[PDB]
C-alpha cells in the first residue's frame, strides 16, 4: 500500500518547510494538519530507490521546540524510521522535555507519553548533563506504567558507553543510594551492581564512596520481599565494588 | 515506419514561452561538459543549430524483465542481448548515447535548478550499467497503448528507473521531476543507412581538386577566406565541412543532385554563408540564408525533394563531379588565378567546377569540435582573466 501510494504522491502533496514553524504564533489547525502528513510519511521500511525521497533532510522541526505533546513523538518515529550513537544527544529534544519534568494538563499527559520516545534511543562530556536531565526526569517519577517501561531503558543507556560521565553515572545510584535504606527505585538499586561491575573494568573521593557505599550496603543489611530482593544485589554491589576497587 | 534498436532519432517539443512555438530540442554538450541543454531549432533558415550535439542512438530497449537479469549479474549483457534489431515496443527501459562525444544518458542526483524539493537533473555518465542509464516508455495515448509496436512520429513519457521522474521540462530547464513532457521522435537516420562510400546527411568531408581547397592559417581574418592547395590540408583540421540540408528530419539520409546545403565550416563552426555579391564569405548561423549558405549540386555545369527515409545513395566520395551551385544566385565555384588560390562562385569562371570529395572520419571530426569547443572556452576565458 505505501509502496504505491509514495509513488503516486509525487503529484501534489500541498516553500512548505520554509514556513514550517511559522504559525506557532497563530486553532491548531496547519500545525496538526502536516503533523499528520508528516506522521503518515514516516511509514516505510532493491525497492529503496525511495530512500532519497523518504529523505526529501528536514530537520527544522527536529529542533522546533526542543501539541508538543503531539507533534514531537511523530517527528520521533519518523526520524527513528527514515534516519553517531553518541552524536544524537546534541538534539535536546529532551533539554525541555526531562528539564520540564516537575511541570504542573497537556504537560501531565505529555509526560506519561513521551517515555517511548524516552525508551527510543536504546537505539564526550555533556552526557553527564543527559544523565542529569534523566535522573530530574527519573526521580521526578520515582504514570507509573510507561515509567516502569523507562526504567527497563535506563539502565541500559547507562551501560550505552565520556565513559568518564559514565562511570559518573554508574555511582550516580549511589548518589541517589542516601535516601534508600525508595522501593521504588530498589530495582534500580538491586541493578546498579552491574554498573559497578561496569566500571569495575577499566576502573580497576571515588575509593571514599565506594567505602561510604559498603557503610550503606552494611545499614540496608540491618534496616530490616522487594527489598528482601534487592539486599541480594546489593551484595552484588559490594562484590562489583570489591572488583572497581581491586528535586535535587 | 517503426524504430528497432541502432535507430537514431531526436527528441523536441515546441514548448512555450508566452505561446511560443519554441522548437526546443534537447542538445548535449559532451566532451567537457556533463549536462544537457534546450535548444531552439525554429528559425533554423536565418540560425540553423547544430544537431550533432543532439541526435542519439538507440543503443538497447528492453523489457523491464530484462533488466534483473544484470541486477542478477555483479558479461557484456548477452552481447546482443539477443537479437537482432528488436523494434520498439512501449513500456521498455532503452539505453540512449549521444552520437559524437558519445556519452550515455543517464540522470542527475542533484538539484541545479529550484528547490523545488527532491527532484533531479541530467546527466551524462558512462557506466550505462546503472539504471540513471535506463528509461521506461510510456506513450502518453489511450488513442495507444503500450507493449504495441512504436511508430514513426508518436509523442511518449519517457520516465526514469532509479528515480523513476518524469522527463521534466522546466523554465529554461531539462530535468527530472513528477511531472513530464512529451516528446517528438524526428527520425534522422535508419538504419544502416546505406552503404559505404556514399553523400550521407550529416556528413563532414573534403573538398579536393585533383590538389584540394583550403582556408588560411590561424593568426587573426579569422579565416574567413577559402582558396585551393595542395598540402596536408586534409590532415589539417581546416579541410571539414559539415553538411546540413534544411529538413529537419530525416537530415542523415541519402545526399543527392541539388538537396538544400547548411553548410559550415568546422574549425570555426561559422557556416559557408556565400555573399551574393561576387565571392565567398564566412560567418556563424545568423548570416546562414537560402542567400548564403543554401546551395545545390549538379553533376553538369548546365543541369532533394521529399523523401521521409534514407533516399538514394547518390554519390560516392572519390567518384564525385559536382558543380555546385548557390541557389540564391546560380553561380558556380572556380577558382581565380604558396598555391592558395582563391576560389570563387561564379557563372563559370573556369570548366573545373565539379569538385572532388573525401569523407572523414569520427575522432578527427572529434577533436575538431573539441578544438572549436576548447578555444570558445579558452579565448573568452582569457579576457576573463583580462578583466
Amino acid at each position: 500500500n505505501a509502496n504505491v501510494v509514495v509513488r503516486l504522491l509525487i503529484r501534489r502533496p500541498e516553500g512548505l518547510l520554509a514556513a514550517m514553524e511559522e504559525a506557532i504564533k497563530i486553532g491548531n489547525a496547519i500545525m496538526t494538519f502536516y503533523a499528520a502528513l508528516i506522521d503518515l510519511l514516516g511509514r516505510c521500511a532493491e525497492a529503496i530507490r525511495i530512500r532519497s525521497i523518504l529523505r526529501s533532510g528536514d530537520l527544522v522541526g527536529v529542533i522546533s521546540i526542543a501539541f508538543c505533546p503531539d507533534h514531537k513523538a511523530a517527528m520521533v518515529l519518523f526520524l527513528d524510521r527514515v534516519y553517531v550513537q553518541d552524536f544524537l544527544l546534541h538534539l535536546l529534544g529532551f533539554l525541555p522535555d526531562l528539564r520540564a519534568a516537575a511541570s504542573l494538563t497537556d504537560m501531565a499527559l505529555a509526560l506519561n507519553r513521551y517515555l517511548c520516545t524516552a525508551v527510543l534511543p536504546l537505539l564526550l562530556f555533556a552526557g553527564t548533563e543527559h544523565h542529569a536531565s534523566l535522573i530530574d526526569s527519573l526521580l521526578h517519577t520515582v504514570k507509573g506504567c510507561s515509567l516502569t517501561k523507562a526504567q527497563r531503558d535506563s539502565i541500559e543507556v547507562c551501560l550505552l558507553s565520556r565513559p568518564s560521565m559514565m562511570q559518573h553515572l554508574l555511582r550516580r545510584l549511589v548518589f541517589d543510594v542516601p535516601l534508600l535504606n525508595k522501593m521504588p527505585l530498589k530495582l534500580l538499586t538491586n541493578h546498579y551492581e552491574r554498573c559497578w561491575k561496569y566500571y569495575c573494568l577499566p576502573g580497576g573521593a571515588s575509593e571514599e564512596e565506594l567505602h561510604l557505599s559498603r557503610k550503606l550496603f552494611w545499614g540496608i543489611f540491618d534496616a530490616l520481599y522487594e527489598q528482601e530482593l534487592f539486599k541480594l544485589a546489593l551484595p552484588c554491589l559490594s562484590a562489583v565494588a570489591g572488583a572497581l576497587p581491586p528535586n535535587f | 515506419q517503426f524504430l528497432r534498436t541502432d535507430d537514431e532519432v531526436v527528441l523536441q517539443c515546441t514548448a512555450t514561452i508566452h505561446k511560443e512555438q519554441q522548437k526546443l530540442c534537447l542538445a548535449a554538450e559532451g566532451f567537457g561538459n556533463r549536462l544537457c541543454f534546450l535548444e531552439s531549432t525554429s528559425n533554423s533558415k536565418n540560425v540553423p543549430p547544430d544537431l550533432s550535439i543532439c541526435t542519439f542512438v538507440l543503443e538497447q530497449s528492453l523489457s523491464v524483465r530484462a533488466l534483473q537479469e544484470m541486477l542478477a549479474n555483479t558479461f557484456m549483457m548477452k552481447t546482443a542481448q539477443g537479437g537482432g534489431h528488436r523494434t520498439l515496443l512501449y513500456g521498455h527501459a532503452i539505453l540512449l548515447r549521444h552520437s559524437y562525444s558519445g556519452m550515455y544518458l543517464c540522470c542527475l542526483s542533484t538539484s541545479r535548478s529550484s528547490t523545488d524539493k527532491l527532484a533531479f537533473d541530467v546527466g551524462l555518465q558512462e557506466d550505462t550499467t546503472g539504471e540513471a542509464c535506463w528509461w521506461t516508455i510510456h506513450p502518453a495515448s489511450k488513442q495507444r497503448s503500450e507493449g504495441e509496436k512504436v511508430r514513426v512520429g508518436d509523442d511518449l513519457i519517457l520516465v526514469s528507473v532509479s528515480s523513476e521522474r518524469y522527463l521534466h521540462l522546466s523554465y529554461l530547464h531539462v530535468d527530472a521531476a513528477f511531472q513530464q513532457t512529451l516528446w517528438s521522435v524526428a527520425p534522422i537516420s535508419s538504419g544502416s543507412e546505406a552503404a559505404q562510400g556514399y553523400l550521407i546527411g550529416g556528413d563532414v568531408l573534403r573538398l579536393l581538386h585533383g590538389e584540394c581547397l583550403t582556408v588560411p592559417s590561424g593568426e587573426h581574418e579569422q579565416r574567413r577566406t577559402v582558396h585551393y592547395e595542395g598540402g596536408a590540408v586534409s590532415v589539417h583540421a581546416r579541410s571539414l565541412w559539415r553538411l546540413e540540408t534544411l529538413r529537419v528530419a530525416w537530415s542523415g539520409s541519402h545526399i543527392r543532385w541539388g538537396q538544400p546545403f547548411r553548410l559550415r565550416h568546422v574549425t570555426t563552426g561559422k557556416y559557408l554563408s556565400l555573399m551574393e555579391d561576387k565571392s565567398l564569405l564566412l560567418m556563424d548561423k545568423e548570416k546562414a540564408d537560402v542567400k548564403s549558405t543554401a546551395f545545390t549540386f549538379r553533376s553538369s555545369k548546365e543541369k532533394r525533394k521529399e523523401v521521409d527515409g534514407m533516399g538514394t545513395s547518390e554519390i560516392k566520395y572519390g567518384d564525385s563531379v559536382c558543380f555546385i551551385q548557390h541557389i540564391g544566385t546560380g553561380l558556380w565555384l572556380t577558382y581565380q588565378s604558396s598555391i592558395q588560390r582563391k576560389a570563387i562562385m561564379h557563372h563559370e569562371g573556369h570548366m573545373d567546377d565539379g569538385l572532388n570529395l573525401s569523407r572523414s572520419q569520427h575522432e578527427e571530426s572529434r577533436t575538431a569540435r573539441v578544438i572549436r569547443s576548447t578555444v570558445f572556452l579558452f579565448n573568452r576565458f582569457i579576457r576573463g582573466l583580462d578583466a
